[PDB]
Formats: C-alpha cells, structure tokens, sequence
C-alpha cells in the first residue's frame, strides 16, 4: 500500500521484515543472466530506462558498473576528427 | 620392522583374521600358511603358493610372509610349541642356523 | 612502459592536458604532472580522436600510439598466455581500439572507413544495439536511421 | 623460387621504392610490395610477392615472430639500403638482421 | 577483409576469469561460407560449473564477438573411474613357472 518514497515513510515498523539465515559456499557455483539486447546498467543511460520496459535475457556474465558500454555518452559525444592530423607529427611506424 | 617378539603363537591367525571374518577359516588359512612356509622348496614358489591360497588380495601380508619367511615360521613354531621338549627341539634347530639364531637372540633380548 | 621513459610532461602543455583529462573517458588515477598520466590521456585522446594543439603534445601522442599498438598486443599476449579472461577481453579490445582509432561503444561501422561519418553519428545517436541492424531490411535500416 | 628483400630505412622511402621497383620490374611480372599490417597480412604479403620492400624494424619483427621462416630458403638477396643506419639508434635492428 | 580474418576462440569458466582454452582461428578467404569444426578439450573441475563460455572474438575488428554459453545443466559427467590394478610386487616369474 505504500507510496511515500522517502527514507522515513509513515507506518514503517521493524516488524515488516525478519532477518533470515543466508550463508556462503565454495561447494557450488552460480551464474548470471544479463539482458540480451542491451546491458544491465542504466545509471548513465537514465532517460533510456522505463519502468514498463521489456527485456529478454542472456546467459552471460555482467559487465562492470563503469564499463564502456554502460556510459555511452562518455565515449560517443566526441566531436569527430574534422581537419585534424593536418599539422600532426611526421613519425613513421617502422614496426607496423 | 617385524620383530621375533612381535610374532606369537597366533600372530599368523591374527593376521589372517584381518581378511577372514570367520575364525575356523582363519585358523585353517593360518595352518595352511604354516605348512606353505615350512614345506617350501624356496622363495618364489612359496610366495606363489601364498597368492594361490590367499588371493591377489591380502598381498601386503603375503609380502610380509615372504620377506620374513623363516622368522614368522620358526617363531610361530617356537611360540606354539606345546611340549617343552618340542620347544627345546625347535630352539636346537634354530641354533643350527645363524639367521634363526639371530631370531632366537631377538626373541630373548 | 619503458618505451616512454623519456616522455616528460612539460608545463607549456599542462593546460591542454587538463582539457584532455576532463574529456578522456577512462579515468586516470595519477596527477597530470606525472608522465604516466600524460601517456594515459594521450592514448585516450588518440582513441577518442580529440583534436590536440601543441606540437610537442601531438608528437608525443603519435609516438605513444605507434608504440601502443605493439605494447598493447604484448600485454594481450602476456595476459592471454597466463589465461586471465577479463583482462584479455580488455586488452584485445584495447588493441583493436588503438588500431581502429575508435572506442568500442562507437558504431562498428566506423571500421569500414568508406562510410560517411554523418550517418555513422546518426546511428550512434539512435542508440540501439548493433545486432538490431542484422534483422532489418535495407528499407527498414534506412528508415530506422532516417 | 626466389624472394628479394629490400631493406630501406624510412617507410616513405619504402612506399616509393615499391612504386619504382613496380614500374621497373613490371615487364617481368615481379610483384613488388611493402611489408605492412598485422603479422598474418605480412606473411601473406611475403608469400605473394618477390621484391619485399620493408624497413629494418618490420623485417626484423617478422623474423622474430617467424612469418618468413617458410620463405627464407627463398630469400636469396637482401639489399640493405642506407646501411649507415648502423650509426643510428635504429642501428641494432640492422646489426641483428645482418 | 583481405586474404584472411583472424579470430580468437576463448573458452572460459562461469566467472569468465580463467581461460580454459584459447586458440587462434584463421578464417581464410577460400573457406568462407562453410562450417569449420574446431575440436578441443576443456577441463572440468569438481565444483561443476553451470556453463563455460566460448567467445570467438576478432583479432582485428572491434565489436566482432560471438559468445556462446556451453551450458552444463543436463550434463551427465561419467563416473570417476575405478583406480587401476596395482603392480603387486610379485617375485619375478621364472619360465619354469
């Protein structure tokens, strides 16, 4: 029934939860499911994230939070090299 | 590592009882092993008689029986000597051989 | 790298380096008056195709990238031989990013140098995954990019 | 049945020696090309061509990686253009090659 | 593409942090448009993983990567085989036996 998205909403008691036993394991391995078309982190692509969005999944391993594909405005908003390399340096790539 | 003092009159049957849960058959296997160790031409045919009697299993015990073939036999014969004349007869047979005299010295001190 | 042991950061370009360090997309842990931060932001300013201005700075950038081809391939081979999968993904990607001179979040159609860059930036503007372009028709692609 | 290596010090000298030897040896059908690209492109260019014009460093990185090992019994003539590069800091490359 | 397209076949665990098997794969221009069988052997360890991943990436092309999850859900491993029969130290057999 709650709509108050604050840090202290009305009618919120510590009887609303109970700590359950959770423990760790070397004995078995889990896996991950990432989205198929896109990736999981929309913290930089925040306008592209809708609550009613639809996604398929993918048996993959997830990328890091600050991975390249998660912040595309940091890698994609560059002005293109327009009349660059015209007063560059002459250095021959002798090995390549 | 096997000493003559470690071998008593029923050490052989106690070692066979680790493979035979019954005691009649462990006693049978013990006195059969005694006549294999006694009535033997030499080493390898005796060890083949032991693997024929006790199997390809129990082989570490057949290794112990083969390695100490005279110690186990004559100390079992000496410790199971029920008469006293039988005991001094077996000890007189053991004093005629320096390997058996070595086992006889190891039995006492 | 010891190939860049003579790369020093001179003060006459430090201002320009700051204008790179606020624009390069991989963060640099060093301070900009340490030479490793200069080689870092020069490699990232190469891959980003940022236009540089100092002659010494463009020359250092051309040097560190023509070394960076072999240096990143050697890092990739060390890391691949020891078997580290995340770092071999990162290093093989960075070999191909130094070679192709684009970041891997850019469109893969920049590796075909025959395209107009305006339609490639229209593809990167309309950011769908690149694998979406496979299922479309040649009409459907052209009206998705407008 | 043969390959000729032309080791010239600078890369634009190599790119114009490719044109010069491609014009002069055109009547022989001799393929002149420049060793560039990744190591697979270089071993394909060695397997396809006769006059292989290269820098000392490119030919040395091919001999280190091994992409000419199948065609060193076919290399019968290396021509070290500007061998006073032995005095240069690129000198050890030519000394290692020779 | 040229005469060849070079790829890396990287087979890695569930965490994708150990390459269990990498190998170079030359897709030559004579042999495009046909299937290449690449047979290899990967190790499987006692905490049986849910997958391995086969990433076939390009050696030259950016964003040219096909990942394939080799899933081990319905994988029935063979039983850990019985130990071999030991050489019982028989006294060596003369031909008169």
């Amino acid at each position: 029934q709650n709509t108050d998205k604050g840090n202290n909403p009305k009618g919120y008691l510590p009887s609303h939860y109970e700590r359950v036993q959770m423990l760790l394991s070397d004995r078995f391995l889990g896996f991950f499911m990432v989205p198929a078309q896109s990736s999981w982190n929309y913290n930089f692509m925040g306008v592209r994230h809708d609550p009613n969005m639809k996604y398929e999944l993918q048996l993959a391993n997830p990328k890091e939070f600050y991975h390249e594909v998660h912040r595309p405005s940091h890698f994609l908003n560059f002005a293109l090299l327009q009349e660059g390399e015209v007063y560059s340096a002459d250095r021959e790539d002798l090995y390549a | 590592d096997l000493h003559p003092r470690d071998i008593d009159a029923f050490w052989l049957q106690r070692q066979l009882s680790r493979f035979y849960d019954d005691a009649i058959v462990s006693q049978k296997k013990a006195d059969e092993v005694l006549e294999i160790l006694k009535t033997a031409s030499d080493d390898r045919e005796c060890e083949n008689q032991l693997v024929l009697l006790l199997g390809f299993n129990t082989f570490d015990f057949i290794k112990v029986l083969r390695q100490h073939r005279m110690m186990i036999l004559y100390c079992t014969l000496l410790a199971s000597a029920q008469s006293e004349a039988e005991k001094e007869r077996i000890m007189g047979k053991m004093e005629a051989d320096p390997e058996l005299s070595k086992f006889l010295y190891q039995l006492h001190e | 790298s010891s190939e860049f042991k003579n790369i020093t950061v001179r003060e006459e370009e430090k201002l320009e380096l700051q204008k790179l360090l606020e624009r390069v997309p991989i963060p640099v842990k060093e301070s900009i008056e340490e030479p490793s931060a200069k080689i870092n932001v020069l490699l990232q300013a190469f891959i980003s195709q940022l236009k540089l201005e100092g002659f010494a700075l463009m020359a250092d950038m051309v040097y560190v990238t023509q070394s960076a081809g072999r240096l990143m391939r050697a890092i990739f081979e060390i890391v691949l031989n020891r078997g580290w999968a995340q770092l071999t993904d990162k290093t093989l990607n960075l070999c191909k990013m130094i070679d192709k001179r684009m970041w891997q979040s850019m469109c893969p159609l920049r590796q075909f140098r025959k395209l107009p860059e305006e339609v490639v930036k229209k593809i990167e503007k309309k950011n769908f995954p690149f694998e979406r372009l496979y299922d479309l028709n040649h009409n459907e692609i052209g009206e998705l990019i407008r | 049945d043969f390959k000729i290596i032309y080791i010239a010090p600078m890369r634009s000298l190599v790119q114009e020696m490719v044109g010069s030897f491609g014009k002069r040896l055109a009547t022989y059908g001799i393929t002149v090309a420049e060793l560039t690209g990744d190591h697979q492109l270089c071993k394909e260019e060695i397997s396809a061509t006769q006059i292989i014009v290269c820098t000392p460093e490119k030919w040395d990185i091919i001999t280190r990686k091994g992409g000419e090992r199948t065609y060193t019994q076919l290399v019968r003539l290396i021509i070290l253009d500007e061998i006073h590069l032995l005095h240069d800091d690129r000198g050890p490359v030519l000394e290692a090659l020779v | 593409h040229g005469s060849s397209e070079a790829f890396w076949i990287l087979v890695e665990d569930v965490d994708s942090e150990v390459i269990l098997h990498h190998e170079y794969f030359l897709l030559k221009a004579k042999y495009a448009q046909d299937e290449h069988l690449i047979t290899f052997f990967v190790p499987v360890f006692e905490p049986l993983p849910p997958q391995y991943f086969i990433r076939v990436v390009s050696d030259r092309w950016l964003s040219c990567e096909t990942q394939l999850p080799v899933s081990f859900r319905h994988l029935i491993l063979p039983e850990k085989y019985p130990p071999p029969t030991e050489l019982l130290d028989l006294q060596p057999l003369p031909v008169s036996a």
